[PDB]
RNA sequence: GCCUGUUUACCAAAAACAUCACCUCUAGCAUCACCAGUAUUAGAGGCACCGCCUUCCUUAAAUAGGGAUGGCUCCACGAGGGUUCAGCUGUCUCUUACUUUUAACCAGUGAAAUUGACCUGCCCGUGAAGAGGCGGGCAUAACACAGCAAGACGAGAAGACCCUAUGGAGCUUUAAUUUAUUAAUGCAAACACCUGCAUUAAAAAUUUCGGUUGGGGCGACCUCGGAGCAGAACCCAACCUCCGAGCAGUACAUGCUAAGACUUCACCAGUCAAAGCGAACCUCAAUUGAUCCAAUAACUUGACCAACGGAACAAGUUACCCUAGGGAUAACAGCGCAAUCCUAUUCUAGAGUCCAUAUCAACAAUAGGGUUUACGACCUCGAUGUUGGAUCAGGACAUCCCGAUGGUGCAGCCGCUAUUAAAGGUUCGUUUGUUCAACGAUUAAAGUCCUACGUGAUCUGAGUUCAGACCGGAGUAAUCCAGGUCGGUUUCUAUCUACUUUAAUUCCUCCCUGUACGAAAGGACAAGAGAAAUAAGGCCUACUUCACAAAGCGCCUUCCCCCGUAAAUGAUAUCAUCUCAACUUAGUAUUAUACCCACACACCCAAGAACAGGGUU
RNA sequence: ACCCCUAUACCUUCUGCAUAAUGAAUUAACUAGAAAUAACUUUGCAAGGAGAGCCAAAGCUAAGACCCCCGAAACCAGACGAGCUACCUAAGAACAGCUAAAAGAGCACACCCGUCUAUGUAGCAAAAUAGUGGGAAGAUUUAUAGGUAGAGGCGACAAACCUACCGAGCCUGGUGAUAGCUGGUUGUCCAAGAUAGAAUCUUAGUUCAACUUUAAAUUUGCCCACAGAACCCAAAUCCCCUUGUAAAUUUAACUGUUAGUCCAAAGAGGAACAGCUCUUUGGACACUAGGAAAAAACCUUGUAGAGAGAGUAAAAAAUUUAACA
């Protein structure tokens, strides 16, 4: 412990104290480096390399629509809604080697990622999720054990509304009429012929898209999943039906 | 202040009297020094200590063979006051591989290539 | 009754001696007044610091000193010299090492 | 050290110490005039506006005349049988508006004590005279000299770099750079005592405004008061330094040249004994004879504006009065006969 | 100080507090004090009754004592503080005798502080600087018993005193922050009281009282820059030597960006800058200030935050003090040093009527000492105040006297000066703490020093040091003071070391002798005799205190040198020469002796603490 | 056995202690290093790890490993205390004798007090004894019960007293208060290991740097030949290929040391004093041994054991002086 003094007595000053000189961590001006950090939205990256790897190993089935639930089930991505994770963002990394035809739903998507997905004949749609709906999506089984009716998926916040209503981003709220124009623009920009998916035998699966207020593909808001006896209880009261349809 | 000492070059210019006294010929100078540390490096500057360590003279009265070349000579000049320097004499030339294991360094500075330990 | 005089040393002087390899922009020497004058490929800062304008080897030489004619005090000092006298000063030069680029085959059109 | 003392001398402000000294001395010196001098010194100081000859001197003079100030120098020259400084009438307390830069880029006028101009006027700068200001570096007299016609150069010296910087700033503000560029103005930060050795028999006109008790400033300003206890040594040795400076100026001035010794204090010791001791020291150690010029005609000419201590042996003493709060100013003119 | 009284229970009993009397201020009044009162009353306070106005003496000697609205005025009183006549007396000169207690031995009972271990010596030197333990010498069988207090920097309170702590606490304030609380008012609310909000006071509450320097002051400094110290890469302190700055001027591309580097020894901060965009075709020493926080739409701006890496806002005093520490830091002391101080030589300047050197002595030079005034901060702040005095003294000689010599401005006597000599001695009184000093009277002399400015476990506490209180002064006050004064707790049973029975000196008187010397006036040595005094050692026949004995004030005995020089003979150097030449005298220490000398129960004793010793015929 | 030679107890605090600096009589018992962050090692699994949450650009999970004891004066809250003492309330008691007469009178008992001296000083006594002394009909002394309580009381103010220690009682609790200050900090053995400074209400401390330790990475580290580093107005240093060498830099983690001494040299201050005070270069000391007498700093010498072998290092002071014509 040394010889005498505060260090041997066990009473040396607090960490960051500099013997009375204005400490380093206090003489530096305050700057908004971390302002609103707990409110900034975070999106886990999902590179096309990772997506192709998952598809190849079979942890993600491209024969069915790919959404956050499927990704989490395949363990392709880990989501932490409590840590302000708002979903998954498609990442162009691996675009040049992506050769899978998939119908993938994400929260954000880069222009290049969309281009690669569409060139390979697939469909990509950017879908918003509120924190609660996102938690339910990522871990549905615990939610079903909570014993609550499936809630409505909240609409995007005002700032995010333009993104999810813009067709160029394949927003799930965007006008479907503008989708062909955007796809043709991407094909022309990136020099690949747009494949007419309508002729594909999996066109139905590619076209399947959950309703904006819907969380799971086949389950409507308000339903209760009784896993113990493998049943689904659907409310019939007109007020409840109206609320869950709104 | 106490500092490193620069020895004037005239100190290291032997005279004919020195040649006669010490039995060395300026032409055909000896090739190798036998250097022994006869003085402690304690109470001497750290640079002299380091020079002794570099020359490998940590142990006193332990001869060490060094090249008689200007750089080694400069080091030996730096630490000349702690060492005894003598020429290495080779009456039977440098040892061959055959007799490399039978050599001995005489106190006179001669490396004998045969060491029988028997009366002459 | 004597106050002040507690200023610390400026740590000025030569930062690169002769023969040291010096990259472009490196400060060669800092001086309070012109102990060493800029040579070839050596620039001068506001505070009379010498920095290397090219990547090369530093060399210190002695050269005749002919100041700018607009430098009135130096011109007058020279005007007062005798006919045979020629002023000399210590100059620092950077002998550039690499060439400023090479021609490479890019395409065999 | 000894912490607990028996009795500590009362802590006096330097202003009150200066009042004590000035009372105990000038009361004896001036008798019944000391009350008036004391009240004048403790009252506001009357300022004069010296119009910058380099600037639009005529326009500034007209503006001051409209402000009802009259040129005391002009009226003095009227009955004397180049300077223009306007002052208000006797008894008036009006303040001159703060001086501002003119069209030419130089300040229109300088607000300075009118009495401070009398030394320069008495110096009588002839056209093209080489001039020295041994220690006068508050401004004022220096600017007046420059505005005068000493085109043969003026060497203004002081021992205080701060006052040298102040002189330089006022010169930048008032004197054109065209005038100041040549050797016409040489400002130096050297000791006047060494000036006798540095230059001898060189200047035709010399002004030695020695450091003094500056009675008014000592009474008003608390900062750097000469009468504070710490500066007791300097206060005590002041007469010797003043004698040395006047001797240096007398040595510097050319034979037959004129010098003026100026002091901003009432002290007989610091004025008349200083000049007399300088004369004696110069005539003994250096064997040079100096004759004191008669300034009585100067007194009569300028009496209408300034009140003078009639009972003065050598030189002139403008005393501050309430009707004209222009003093204090002692000035003695001395021509070096040998 | 009017007086009687009161007070720090447990260091101060007083001049301090109170006190009648006098004076100042406040209050016009009732159902719990004041008061069951009412301005001749009650409360708070000052001051102190009453009354009145406006160089000489003492001593012989004297730092003692006395006299030549407020201010005077001592009648009485006082365990108050000084001075004093006379008497008194063991206070003392100068101590003695006896009784009791204590004490020592025998018997019973039986602690305390203390203690690293001890097989526990002296001298010199050394050393964390004053050693039983180390070095060199010397000494040295073993143990008890009784005394002593020089040492164990002895034992007792993490002594006294001083300094430090971003330790306390008491007190005062024009230190900072408040007015929560009361008392007033004002505005609201209600229709004076109550409540809310303001303002002003009283009263208090919380907290602080920076740092480095300066002992004889009346403060200086704290940040930045240049120069020497620091000569030549860099770096370099100072309670070192000097000098400066807290800006100004220009310009408005003094715009934006960016490689690479420097950097005040950290960081923070501070510097330079290629290329590029866009344009044209800053200077020099320092010239300053972080974060937070304020103002601002933004750009930006804001502390002489100068204690200048900057607590957002806090001073004094403490001796009424407290705690934690410090020999890291003071004063006594020790220990270094020798500036200062003292002593001695060299030089001869000059004095000495002439004459350097009888004697004194300038400028200076060389040594020696560690007695002064300082400087240093090395031991001791985990119970040692200090100065004087008492007691006992040990030691040096640089000698005050006594002894022996040389010189002399040495006729003799007085002297002056120098060499040698430390065996012995070196007084008593007045003032005053006082060492010192002055004064009185003496002496042969009334020596200079060291010894922890010797010694305080041997004593005293008179000055000085805490608590109390006055005068003078500083301070707003609390308080303070190198000043004056009155008072003020001085413990220790001894474990260890050490120690506890070891041939005198001087003055005066006479003789020589009013002799030598001298002109006289004066006036000697040497030798001898007589008287004393002190010191040592004994004793009681007287006297005295007293009484089968112990004592002094009484009586008795006290005995040899020491060497500095003056000479004879005589060479080196045929004279001469006293000879670190041989040698001959004054010249002797090699104290001369004296004292002591027997190995062998009980009672008494002039022997004794016990033990021991002597007698018992 | 002693005699002979060698040997200056220990701990702590220090630049340095046998030190005549602290603690310790001694025996037994008890008595003092508690932990995150990030690292390192070892596993598991692995672009995933984890038994929800969390982390992830080889990570992640788990474990191992790491941070003392005693001591203040103090502050605040609530109780308890006026059987002592300060003052007061109720209702009581005492005051011989003499003198003077109606007395805050005089002398002097009881009584109260405590001036001075001596003793005592762990005592008879945590304030006493003997003598001496002040008051002793008053503002006196005193028995009984009651009252005033602590940012308070009471006080003829002495900062007096309030249950032996009041500048603010005592007890309990907050409380294991805090302490940059003192002291202490307990098995064996080996190894590396000592001071550039800056800032600081800071100089008794601490943060950074410097030094030091450990582990890891790769690559030059030291010594150093020329050449080279200013004009104004010495010793040396810097840079530095060879060469002799084997260390250096970087990365990760972390304490500790930053109140130093003397000697040689260059200086500054003092007085060309100090075992005096500062700065610089080097040495030694804080580390073994030998020598200089004893000996931290001078000289020799170091890397560690046994030997009843040997060669050496440093290492012992020198000097004696005046004739003359
Ligand atoms: N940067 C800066 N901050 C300031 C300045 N003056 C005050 N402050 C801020 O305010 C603090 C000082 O507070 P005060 O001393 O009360 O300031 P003041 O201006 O004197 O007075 P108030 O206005 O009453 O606070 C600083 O620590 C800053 O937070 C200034 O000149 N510059
Ligand atoms: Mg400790
Ligand atoms: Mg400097
Ligand atoms: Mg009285
Ligand atoms: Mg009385
Ligand atoms: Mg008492
Ligand atoms: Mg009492
Ligand atoms: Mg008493
Ligand atoms: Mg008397
Ligand atoms: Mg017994
Ligand atoms: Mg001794
Ligand atoms: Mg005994
Ligand atoms: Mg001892
Ligand atoms: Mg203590
Ligand atoms: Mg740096
Ligand atoms: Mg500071
Ligand atoms: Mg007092
Ligand atoms: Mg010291
Ligand atoms: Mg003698
Ligand atoms: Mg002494
Ligand atoms: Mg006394
Ligand atoms: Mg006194
Ligand atoms: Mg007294
Ligand atoms: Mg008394
Ligand atoms: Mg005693
Ligand atoms: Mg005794
Ligand atoms: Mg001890
Ligand atoms: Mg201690
Ligand atoms: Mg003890
Ligand atoms: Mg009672
Ligand atoms: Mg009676
Ligand atoms: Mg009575
Ligand atoms: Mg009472
Ligand atoms: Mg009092
Ligand atoms: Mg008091
Ligand atoms: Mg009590
Ligand atoms: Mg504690
Ligand atoms: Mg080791
Ligand atoms: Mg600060």
């Amino acid at each position: 412990r040394g010889h005498k003094g505060e260090r041997q007595r066990g009473t040396r000053p607090r960490l960051g104290f500099e013997g009375g000189q204005t400490p380093f961590y206090i003489r530096i001006p305050k700057y908004g480096f971390n302002e609103g950090h707990s409110f900034r939205r975070q999106y886990k990256p999902l590179s096309l390399n990772r997506l192709q790897y998952l598809i190849d190993l079979g942890r993600v089935d491209p024969s069915q629509p790919i959404d956050l639930t499927q990704l989490v089930n395949g363990r392709g991505v880990t989501i932490q809604p409590l840590k302000r994770d708002y979903g998954v963002q498609l990442v162009e990394e691996g675009a040049d080697t992506f050769t899978a035809k998939v119908n993938i739903e994400v929260q954000l998507a880069s222009e290049l990622a969309i281009a690669a997905i569409e060139k390979n004949g697939g469909v990509v749609t950017t879908a918003f999720y509120d924190p609660r709906s996102l938690d339910i999506v990522c871990k549905p089984v615990p939610f079903f054990l909570r014993g609550q009716p499936i809630p409505k998926r909240m609409l995007p916040p005002e700032e995010l509304v333009p993104y999810y209503t813009d067709a160029k981003n394949r927003g799930y709220l965007a006008d479907p009429a503008k989708f062909p124009e955007a796809r043709l623009e991407l094909a022309r920009k990136y020099g690949y012929i747009l494949p007419d998916i309508t002729k594909d035998e999996l066109f139905k699966m590619l076209c399947t898209r959950k309703d904006p207020r819907q969380i799971f593909f086949g389950l409507a808001p308000g339903w209760v999943v009784n896993m113990a006896d493998k049943k689904i209880l659907k409310p019939t009261d007109e007020n409840l039906l109206k609320y869950y349809t709104s | 202040k106490f500092t490193r000492s620069r020895i004037p070059e005239k100190v290291f210019q032997a005279s004919p009297e020195d040649h006669e006294k010490y039995g060395g010929d300026p032409q055909n100078p000896h090739k190798l020094h036998i250097v022994t540390r006869i003085k402690s490096t304690r109470r001497r500057p750290y640079w002299e200590k380091d020079i002794i360590k570099m020359l490998g003279l940590e142990k006193a009265h332990t001869p060490q063979v060094h090249k008689n070349i200007p750089s080694v000579n400069a080091k030996l000049k730096v630490v000349k006051h702690l060492i005894r320097i003598k020429p290495l004499k080779l009456p039977q030339g440098l040892p061959a591989e055959e007799n490399m294991s039978n050599t001995c360094l005489k106190s006179t500075g001669e490396l004998v290539v045969q060491w029988h330990l028997k009366p002459v | 009754k004597n106050l002040g005089g507690k200023s610390s040393g400026r740590r000025q002087g030569i930062k690169k001696m002769e023969g040291h390899y010096v990259h472009a922009g490196n400060i060669i020497a800092t001086q309070r007044h012109f102990r060493w004058h800029p040579g070839a490929h050596v620039g001068v800062g506001k505070n009379k610091c010498l920095y290397a304008l090219e990547e090369g080897i530093v060399r210190y030489t002695k050269e005749v000193y002919v100041p700018h004619p607009r430098n009135t005090e130096a011109v007058d000092l020279i005007t007062r010299l005798p006919k045979g006298a020629v002023l000399y000063k210590t100059f620092v030069h950077v002998v550039p090492a690499k060439p400023e680029g090479t021609f490479k085959l890019v395409a065999m059109l | 050290y000894k912490k607990k003392w028996a009795a500590t001398e009362p802590k006096f402000p330097a202003v009150r110490l200066a009042l004590q000294n000035f009372d105990m001395t000038y009361s004896v010196q001036f008798g019944d005039l000391w009350p008036s001098i004391r009240v004048s010194l403790l009252s506001e100081q009357k300022y004069g506006a010296l119009v910058n000859n380099f600037a639009a001197w005529d326009h500034v003079s007209a503006k001051l005349e409209q402000l009802s100030a009259k040129d005391f120098v002009n009226e003095a020259i009227s009955h004397w049988e180049n300077l223009r400084c306007f002052t208000f009438d006797r008894g008036d307390i009006s303040r001159f508006p703060p001086a501002r830069p003119g069209s030419l880029g130089v300040m229109e006028y300088y607000l300075m004590d009118a009495a401070s101009l009398l030394p320069v006027l008495a110096l009588g700068l002839q056209p093209g005279d080489i001039v020295l200001d041994l220690c006068a570096a508050p401004g004022g007299k220096t600017l007046a000299l420059l505005q005068t016609g000493c085109c043969r150069n003026l060497a203004a010296n002081d021992l205080s770099p701060s006052r040298i910087a102040r002189l330089q700033k006022i010169l930048h503000s008032y004197v054109p750079e065209e005038i100041r560029d040549g050797n016409q103005v040489r400002v130096t930060s050297w000791d006047g005592r060494k000036w006798g050795e540095l230059e001898g028999d060189t200047y035709d006109r010399v002004l030695v405004d020695v450091p003094c008790t500056t009675d008014r400033h000592s009474l008003h300003e608390e900062e750097n008061n000469i009468f504070k206890r710490s500066r007791k040594k300097e206060r005590q040795i002041l007469p010797v330094l003043q004698v040395q400076l006047l001797a240096a100026g007398l040595l510097a001035t050319k034979p037959g040249g004129h010098v003026v010794y100026s002091t901003c204090s009432l002290s007989h010791l610091q004025n008349e004994y200083v000049v007399q001791g300088a004369i004696e020291l110069l005539a003994n150690q250096y064997s040079i004879q100096v004759q004191v010029e008669d300034l009585t005609h100067f007194r009569r000419v300028f009496m209408d504006t300034f009140c003078f201590f009639s009972s003065c042996q050598v030189g002139e003493l403008v005393i501050p009065n309430l009707m004209a709060n222009f003093g204090p100013m002692y000035f003695c003119k001395m021509r070096r006969l040998t």
